């Protein structure tokens, strides 16, 4: 994550050149992440992957996994086995607004 | 970081350092001054250090003349002295020039107290690293003494001090006023008051000292001058005789 | 002592270095500098003893690492045909 | 006394290489006398000239050193 | 002997021993090159000639041309983000 | 915390500006001077740093005036001693314009004290770090004052500063004693001149070069006027035999 | 943390010597001064291929006769301009006369110590100096084409060819060889274009590449897109054989 | 210690000095050097001239003040003119109000009061540059060597800037000589090239690097260029 | 008399006032704009969080200098404030004493040279917001697009865009829009102008603000169902596959 902390003398310049960063994930990426999770999960027939990816803050794979996360515990307080399409909806703006929304608004 | 005590701000604890500073410095010169008042007439002493014999005694004086009637006193550095000596004659001055008679005694310490807050409310001014007395014969109150610090302070006293050496000559003015129930001492003639300060400043301090060393301001009515070297030489062989 | 490893041979010898300029060329001052006390006593070490003094006992280079501080040094040994032995420090560390 | 180790002439004038300088301690007159002493080997001569002293006098070191520039 | 970064003139015959050993277009100059580069450590320069054979190949081009040089150094400048 | 030298008004925890203390240090590395304080007149004496032959005699002299009836010296910076000066000469023309008299020396010495004491109060400005010597002749009669980069000054039956004020100030003290009346203007010369040569084995690296100037009443008749002719070649002689 | 009155202890000023790196990150004001007149020119340096080479002008016109480039930073260039067609504009209402172009140097190296934390030797205060290298040309009836250098710091010379900007290095090493006594306006006005194609990145144009000349008879003249293009056929045509 | 005790020029040192005063010191030995000498009459300033390049010229390192005076730079081209153009003020100051030539003792005394109130005050920094200023009165010819430290002697002559123990050699030992030398302006500016010329590390005196400004009684303020110090070379 | 100096020159020879400055600009609020042959168009945008805006009190975000030049900016609102009303108040004094209307090329350079002066003035901060200058001239129908920056520096755009996701939405102009074949119908410029903003803000159908300028001294600002007519041509259109 950080290469400032490694050994410059273990990075030998010349024989690594290639530097990759980070880049965020696309709708194709955000669905492949969901069929892993949703796979095992209960969803009814209106629970469709290109809805939950289409309003998004772009979160990372951690916060994609924590969704579908809370969306399961809907389900447990009302004692139901199927997890219909507004437990997802309902779960996907908690998480939305738990890391970025106003950006402390300012700048005049 | 350090701001509390090189420019005058609200520090945690509610006190100003770089102002503070300034009363240390006023017992650099170790001058012990006490001031005593008669009945129609006020008496103050200074010390006077002379420590190198090139020094001329009639040049040196802790104790200058505002005008005819107030004098003042100062302990500390001559060029803090004359900052507020300056502003003292002419703060005199300018009273009689917008109303015509005398300025009273608490008027100069006013004047000077609000002056002596621009140092220390403003930060490019640093305080001075004097104390204010000033004594004199009131019109309607007759003797009294007022002592500015350089805080910009100003209150009536009775018997006052200065110096590192202060406390024992308080201890001394309050056991003997105590016994009288009165707070200046009664006495007909001005030249027996100049004994009875000698006589409270040797049991306090504890040594003598000769007609160079000291300096013996007096404040008649309508009058103010200073002794000179012969006539404090005769306060001190008056004063031998009898007690 | 059992101070015996024959690791010796980790370091690298290269007698007669075939790099002329490489890193070397397009800085005059490093040049100058290192030919009266490299190139000179390689080849005619005779006019020193003559000369009356010694070459110094030791040649500080200090500065960024891998910037041609050590070709700088093949390179004033290509003329003198000078054996090059480098001590890596990374390696000297055990 | 660097001057006796080095072989020369002896025609080093003590009163014209000092006034060239400006405030040289003892570890940079030394440093001179090599500097100085390599100078003429670059134009084949075993022994050193005195006008190579001011030679290694007139180089450019620890004052402007390779800096020129602005006020001139 | 003190080393310091070398200058437009420093590093204009630094890069004409490198692309001697590799085989490209010989009516370029070198000079412009070490020109879009800023003061840089000798060690860095390296690096420079082994991304010139690379981009090459995404133009179809088995030598460096011109043009080459323009995108393979400024990959690198972005790079060291001083 | 440290800091407390950074600033004019800036007090240290003792009560003491350091800045102040340093401008002392200063005086200490400049050329010393001396005066001589007598009855009717007042006689000033200095030296002067000699670093080679190309120096002419007689022409840069570091002894000031103000009008005609009050010289001075200083000890320090030459630029900060010059410009004290300069507003002591200005102001001077003022007391003449309203007064229509000459200032006299208790007025001319609460003239100079006025600025270095500002100076101190605003930390935006720098104090003077020189020692100033001023005497003269007024109609009740001669005073000299020595003032002190802190505006410290008081009477001085003798006047001492520099670098070789520690064997100075040795002399002044012993020509009270021998003198309690007072002391002519012409003596006072050669008395100056060996003060001035017993200061100088610090200074026997380099020449010397003397400069005495004196005014009087009997004399000079309120004039500044400067050491010359005969005056000043037996002045020498006489001091050269006595200090060796 | 650091005044801009702080002495440097080789006796030169931090925020002078930083002020002059802002010269070489900017373009490249490449001119020559001949005995028949000066050419002038500068590389506008476009980023985006949507810039229009209208609005940037580095060559501006103070007088018939005198004229002057920029290069670096171009944001303090606009105030010198106006104090310098001050000075020069209102030459005519005093003087009644073409203002020299060294007295008009000298009027511009004043105007940059206006800087510092306002110790008065002028009234009003300001920031910082200007980070601007301007390269003066013109003409009068005395020495004749006169080109000068104004920098931030206020030294100025008189120079025959001079490339400011980041073309400092790489186009005065040319000028050794390059340049001599006895020249013509058709051998400056080649010799500077073909430099300034050397210096330039991407490839060489009508817009980006903006040329000028001084003449004493007709006096300072900006040439067009077409103009320009007319020299830039004429230099391949004479540099491809040999 | 070392930039701890620099906020400005006012802050002071526990050695009694100004690190900041001492800096402009450095900017005159650095950069050119200028020699003059005078006897009962007459000045010969001896300026040398550089550049940053050898296509360019040589700017003017003497500047003329006035007919009967005039001095000679080494240090900061453009800040020495802050202080000439007070001097200009000066003179037409007073060859109007007092119709008088300003004496050189009197303009050395107005030149130091600009660099002290800068040193004095916050925000405030003295411009480094040499002075070697020179003239004629009815007296005689007065050399005052001026420091941006407020510094000020009146000399026969000196050198400052690099080399200046080099040049100060000659006029030690010929001191004697060209002071009993007045009315002859030719033998004057041959001493000043002999005492130059032993502080030359570089190379010779062309035309355009050697200019010479002699003033006097009979003669005027003058700056020779180009062929007019060619005889003396 | 405030005097404390600012500006400074960093190591490398920059502004640190300058640099923080332009950051301000892309963390604003985004506005486009383009240009044709007989008009120039200036979009806007609007804070989608949290919307109580009524369109009677709420204040253009693109400011009418003149009657045919107008100016927009993207970037700090309230440092931008201060010199609209300067802007206007020397348009009075152009058209006073040169009895001329106030021109796009002589607003540029005023409103740059005023924030020149606050760069170089020590005891002022530098203005953090890049204003966008457009509009025509009197008697002349070639639109004039200037770029204006807190530096001082201006130059002439067809397409430019600053604030947020700036170097993404900059390519977009580059291949919809050339040089030297701009398009000559008012229409085409909204067009255009949309497309750049819906690969930034979703929705946006009041949240959009787009100003038409047109010569004679004439302004058509579109209301919120027109501007919205122009987003459902396009994204109906390039869904087609």
């Amino acid at each position: 994550n950080k290469i400032e902390t490694l050994d410059p003398a273990l990075i030998r310049p010349g024989r690594i050149d290639r530097k990759i960063l980070f880049e965020n994930p696309d709708l194709s990426t955000k669905k492949k992440i969901l069929g892993i999770h949703t796979s095992k999960m209960n969803l009814s027939e209106d629970v469709n992957l290109e809805t939950l990816v289409t309003t998004k803050d772009d979160l990372s794979g951690a916060d994609i996994q924590a969704m579908c996360t809370e969306a399961g515990l809907l389900a447990l307080r009302e004692r139901r086995m199927q997890v219909t399409a507004e437990d997802f909806k309902q779960a996907k703006e908690r998480v939305m607004k738990n890391k970025v929304e106003e950006n402390l608004e300012g700048l005049y | 970081a350090g701001y509390d005590r090189h420019i005058t701000i609200f520090s945690p604890e509610g006190r100003l350092y770089q102002v503070e500073y300034a009363f240390k410095a006023t017992n650099q010169t170790n001058i012990n001054s006490l001031a005593v008042r008669g009945k129609d007439c006020t008496v103050v002493i200074s010390q006077k250090k002379v420590p190198d014999k090139l020094l001329d005694p009639t040049t040196v004086s802790y104790i200058f003349c505002i005008s005819r009637t107030i004098g003042m006193v100062v302990n500390g550095p001559i060029p803090d002295a004359r900052n507020a000596a300056l502003r003292a004659k002419a703060e005199a001055a300018e009273f009689r020039y917008k109303y015509g008679y005398d300025m009273p005694c608490d008027v100069l310490a006013k004047r000077m107290a609000n002056l002596s807050q621009i140092y220390t409310q403003r930060a490019y001014m640093r305080p001075l690293g004097v104390i204010l007395t000033f004594v004199s014969v009131d019109e309607e109150l007759g003797p009294s003494i007022y002592k500015t610090d350089p805080a910009g302070y100003y209150v009536g006293y009775k018997a006052t001090a200065t110096g590192p050496k202060q406390q024992e000559i308080t201890t001394n003015l309050e056991n003997h006023f105590k016994k009288s129930k009165i707070d200046h001492i009664n006495e007909e003639s001005w030249e027996k008051v100049v004994e009875f300060a000698i006589t409270h400043m040797i049991d306090a301090l504890g040594t003598e000292f000769s007609k160079n060393d000291l300096e013996v301001g007096v404040a008649t009515k309508d009058k103010f001058f200073t002794l000179s070297a012969e006539n404090i030489e005769e306060r001190l062989v008056a004063i031998a005789e009898q007690d | 002592p059992p101070r015996i490893d024959p690791s010796v041979t980790m370091m690298t010898v290269e007698e007669k270095p075939d790099v002329t300029y490489s890193d070397v060329g397009g800085c005059k001052d490093q040049i100058e500098k290192l030919r009266e006390v490299v190139e000179l006593p390689l080849l005619s070490p005779e006019r020193f003893a003559t000369l009356g003094i010694d070459p110094p006992k030791g040649i500080l280079l200090y500065g960024p690492p891998g910037t041609g501080k050590t070709l700088c040094a093949r390179a004033v040994a290509n003329r003198t045909d000078a054996t090059f032995i480098r001590v890596i420090g990374s390696e000297l560390v055990q | 006394i660097h001057s006796r180790k080095m072989t020369t002439d002896d025609d080093i004038n003590w009163q014209e290489l000092a006034r060239s300088t400006d405030e040289f301690n003892g570890a940079q007159l030394k440093a001179v006398t090599v500097e100085a002493g390599m100078i003429a080997l670059r134009n084949g001569q075993s022994s050193v000239k005195h006008e190579d002293f001011v030679e290694g006098i007139s180089e450019v070191q620890a004052r402007k050193s390779k800096s020129v520039s602005f006020y001139a | 002997v003190e080393f310091s970064l070398p200058d437009l003139e420093g590093r204009a015959n630094i890069f004409r021993i490198h692309s001697k050993s590799m085989s490209v277009e010989r009516g370029i100059r070198w000079e412009l090159i070490s020109r879009l580069c800023p003061n840089s450590t000798g060690a860095e320069l390296r690096s420079v000639c082994t991304e010139a054979g690379m981009f090459a190949i995404r133009a179809r081009r088995k030598v460096a041309t011109e043009k080459d040089f323009l995108k393979a150094v400024d990959k690198v400048i972005s790079g060291y983000k001083k | 915390g440290t800091g407390y030298d950074l600033s004019n008004s800036v007090f240290s925890p003792d009560g003491r500006n350091f800045q102040v203390e340093y401008a002392v240090k200063a005086v200490e590395n400049g050329t010393t001077s001396i005066g001589i304080k007598c009855n009717d007149g007042v006689v000033f004496a200095v030296e002067k740093l000699i670093t080679s032959k190309l120096l002419v005699p007689q022409k840069n002299v570091k002894i000031q005036v103000v009008d005609r009836h009050i010289g001075c010296v200083y000890s320090g910076l030459i630029p900060d001693g010059r410009h004290l000066v300069n507003r002591g000469r200005e102001e001077a023309a003022s007391f003449k314009k309203l007064y229509k008299t000459p200032i006299p020396i208790p007025a001319f010495a609460d003239r100079l004290g006025q600025y270095v004491q500002a100076h101190t109060l605003y930390n935006s400005v720098r104090p003077f770090g020189v020692s100033t010597i001023f005497g003269g002749v007024d109609k009740n009669g001669a005073h000299l004052y020595m003032l002190e980069p802190s505006g410290s000054y008081w009477g001085y039956k003798g006047a001492a500063t520099g670098k070789g004020r520690q064997s100075a100030k040795a002399e002044l003290e012993k020509l009270v004693d021998h003198h309690p009346e007072g002391l002519s203007a012409r003596e006072a010369v050669k008395q100056a001149a060996k003060i001035i040569y017993l200061a100088h084995e610090d200074n026997k690296e380099k020449d010397f070069e003397l400069e005495i100037s004196w005014c009087s009443l009997s004399e000079t008749n309120g004039l500044h006027k400067f050491v010359k002719g005969d005056l000043l070649q037996e002045a020498i002689d006489f001091a050269q035999k006595e200090i060796n | 943390d650091r005044g801009v009155s702080t002495f440097s202890p080789e006796g030169r000023l931090f925020q002078v010597e930083y002020s002059l790196e802002a010269i070489k990150l900017g373009s490249t004001a490449i001119g020559i001064a001949t005995k028949e007149g000066v050419v002038l020119g500068v590389e506008k340096r476009a980023t985006s291929p949507l810039l229009e080479s209208d609005s940037i002008e580095k060559i501006v016109e103070i007088d018939r006769h005198i004229g002057c480039a920029m290069s670096g930073l171009t944001a303090d260039a606009r105030s010198m301009i106006e104090h310098a067609r001050t000075a020069a504009v209102t030459h005519n209402l005093y003087y009644d006369e073409d203002i020299n172009v060294e007295s008009l140097t000298q009027s511009v190296c004043d105007l940059a110590l206006r800087f510092g934390e306002g110790a008065s030797g002028e009234e009003r205060l300001m920031s910082r100096p200007f980070g601007v290298a301007l390269l003066i040309a013109g003409h009068d009836a005395d020495d004749g084409y006169q080109l000068f250098h104004a920098e931030p710091s206020g030294t100025f010379y008189r120079y025959n060819a001079k490339a400011i900007g980041s073309g400092s290095e790489g186009a005065q090493a040319e000028l050794l060889n390059e340049w001599h006594s006895s020249l013509t306006l058709k051998e400056a006005e080649l010799l500077v274009l073909k430099i300034l194609k050397q210096v330039m990145e991407e490839k060489l144009d009508e817009n980006n590449a903006q040329l000028s000349c001084i003449t004493k008879q007709d006096g300072f003249k900006i040439y067009d897109n077409e103009k320009t293009a007319e020299l830039i056929k004429e230099l391949k045509e004479k540099e491809a054989a040999e | 210690f070392r930039n701890n005790y620099d906020g400005d020029t006012v802050t002071f040192s526990p050695t009694g000095r100004l690190f900041q005063v001492e800096y402009a010191l450095e900017a005159i030995k650095q950069g050119s050097v200028t020699v003059g000498l005078r006897s009962n009459t007459h000045a010969v300033l001896v300026a040398l001239k550089r550049n940053a390049d050898e296509l360019s010229s040589y700017q003017k390192k003497i500047i003329k003040c006035d007919e009967h005076m005039g001095l000679s730079l080494a240090g900061l081209a453009p800040d020495a003119r802050v202080l000439s153009n007070y001097l200009r003020q000066q003179c037409n100051y007073s060859s109007l109000v007092f119709n008088r030539k300003l004496a050189v003792e009197r303009a050395g005394h107005l030149l130091c009061d600009k660099a002290q109130k800068n040193t004095q005050s916050y925000g405030g920094r003295p411009y480094g540059v040499g002075l070697l200023i020179i003239g004629y009165d009815k007296s005689g010819a007065h050399l005052l060597e001026f420091q941006p430290s407020g510094n000020v002697t009146e000399l026969y002559g000196t050198a400052i800037g690099a080399r200046s123990q080099g040049a100060k050699t000659y006029l030690e030992r010929t001191l004697d000589t060209f002071i009993k030398i007045d009315g002859n302006p030719d033998e004057l500016i041959k001493a000043g090239v002999e005492a130059i010329s032993q502080s030359l590390r570089d190379e010779s005196l062309t035309v355009d690097n050697l200019s010479i400004a002699i003033v006097g009684k009979d003669t005027p303020f003058t700056i020779y260029d180009g062929e007019a110090v060619a005889k003396y070379i | 008399g405030y005097d404390r100096a600012l500006s400074i020159f960093s190591p490398d020879g920059h502004i640190f006032q300058v640099e923080y400055a332009l950051e301000a600009v892309k963390r604003g609020t985004c506005a486009v704009g383009v240009k044709g042959k007989n008009c120039v168009v200036l979009g806007c945008e609007r804070r989608s969080t949290l919307k109580l805006q009524d369109t009677r009190i709420t204040p253009s975000k693109v400011s009418k200098i003149d009657s045919h030049v107008v100016l927009s900016f993207s970037g700090l609102n309230a440092d931008s404030r201060i010199l609209i009303e300067k802007a206007r108040v020397e348009a009075q004094s152009h058209r006073l004493t040169l009895e001329d209307p106030v021109t796009v090329e002589y607003l540029t350079r005023y409103v740059a040279g005023v924030q020149q002066r606050y760069t170089q003035s020590g005891g002022v901060r530098p203005f953090g917001v890049s204003t966008l200058i457009a509009g025509f001239d009197p008697r002349d129908d070639e639109p004039k697009l200037y770029q204006t920056e807190p530096s001082g520096i201006y130059s002439s755009w067809s397409a430019q865009t600053i604030g947020r996701n700036s170097k993404t939405v900059r390519e977009f102009l580059e291949k919809n829009y050339d040089r030297k074949e701009p398009p000559a119908t008012v229409e085409e410029c909204v067009k255009l102008t949309v497309r750049s903003l819906l690969e930034v803000v979703q929705t946006g159908a009041k949240n959009i603000e787009i100003t038409v300028v047109k010569p004679d001294s004439d302004i058509v600002a579109l209301s919120s169902e027109e501007i919205n007519q122009y987003v459902t041509q396009i994204e109906q259109e390039k869904q087609e596959q």
